[PDB]
């Protein structure tokens, strides 16, 4: 149960989704470690025209998706 | 700005991601959190040159060795990491080195052998085994601890220096 996330500055991560975490909570560590914070970024679901997402979207609802996080 | 593609490889649980996060953020992740794939970029000064490190932290769990081999092939230099309390991860170094040589289709690739978790008690992989193994490949061996940060910059900077002399 993971989500592939493309990150600013040509970085990327795959995160494990534990039960009951929002996207904010789910990506906090991967962003913190790279000197970013969710506050000044937007997150998008990439389709199969990307869809902008609220950071409070539940991470378990995006299992198997690909996301982009980008500076605002 | 000069860019160096570094790849951190080794068996699961040896400390590949903890070492990388110490280089990037000077912070020690005491968590268990296995990697699928993580890439990092950080700007550093080495031997008086500003350069960009692009660090691919691979999955030790070889069930994800598809994503691993896909991004290795662009790497210019490899950290081959084992943990001093895991003999299997030490014997596995041979496997990861032959994988690097296969994915690079070359005998000549910059590499550094890293023995991590040197802070732990009851070490089982002794210093002379490790130095002997590094010697057998003609590569530097660096003892590290991501917990205390010992050896962390030395491991990555040595790699960059090995990449520069390979031109
Ligand atoms: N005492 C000590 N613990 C360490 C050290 N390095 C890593 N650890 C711990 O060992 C465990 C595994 O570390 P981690 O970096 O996740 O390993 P990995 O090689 O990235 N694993 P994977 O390949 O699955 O992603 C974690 O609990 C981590 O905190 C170290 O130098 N000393
Ligand atoms: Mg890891």
């Amino acid at each position: 149960n993971t989500i592939r996330v493309f990150l600013p500055n040509k970085q990327r991560t795959v995160v494990n989704v534990r039960n009951g975490m929002s996207l904010h909570d789910c990506l906090m560590k991967a962003l913190k470690v790279r000197g970013l914070q969710p506050e000044c970024c937007a997150v998008f679901r990439l389709l199969h025209k990307k869809a902008r997402l609220d950071w409070n979207t539940d991470a378990a609802s995006l299992i198997g998706e690909e996301l982009q996080v980008d500076f605002l | 700005m000069t860019e160096y593609k570094l790849v951190v490889v080794g068996a699961g649980d040896v400390g590949k991601s903890a070492l990388t996060i110490q280089l990037i953020q000077n912070h020690f992740v005491d968590e268990y959190d296995p990697t699928i794939e993580d890439s990092y970029r950080k700007q550093v000064v080495i031997d008086g040159e500003t350069c960009l490190l692009d660090i691919l932290d691979t999955a030790g769990q070889e069930e994800y060795s598809a994503m691993r081999d896909q991004y290795m092939r662009t790497g210019e230099g490899f950290l081959c990491v084992f943990a001093i309390n895991n003999t299997k991860s030490f014997e596995d170094i041979h496997h990861y080195r032959e994988q690097i040589k296969r994915v690079k289709d070359s005998e000549d690739v910059p590499m550094v052998l890293v023995g991590n978790k040197c802070d732990l008690p009851s070490r089982t992989v002794d210093t002379k085994q490790a130095q002997d193994l590094a010697r057998s490949y003609g590569i530097p061996f660096i003892e590290t601890s991501a917990k205390t940060r010992q050896g962390v910059d030395d491991a990555f900077y040595t790699l960059v220096r090995e990449i520069r002399k390979h031109k």
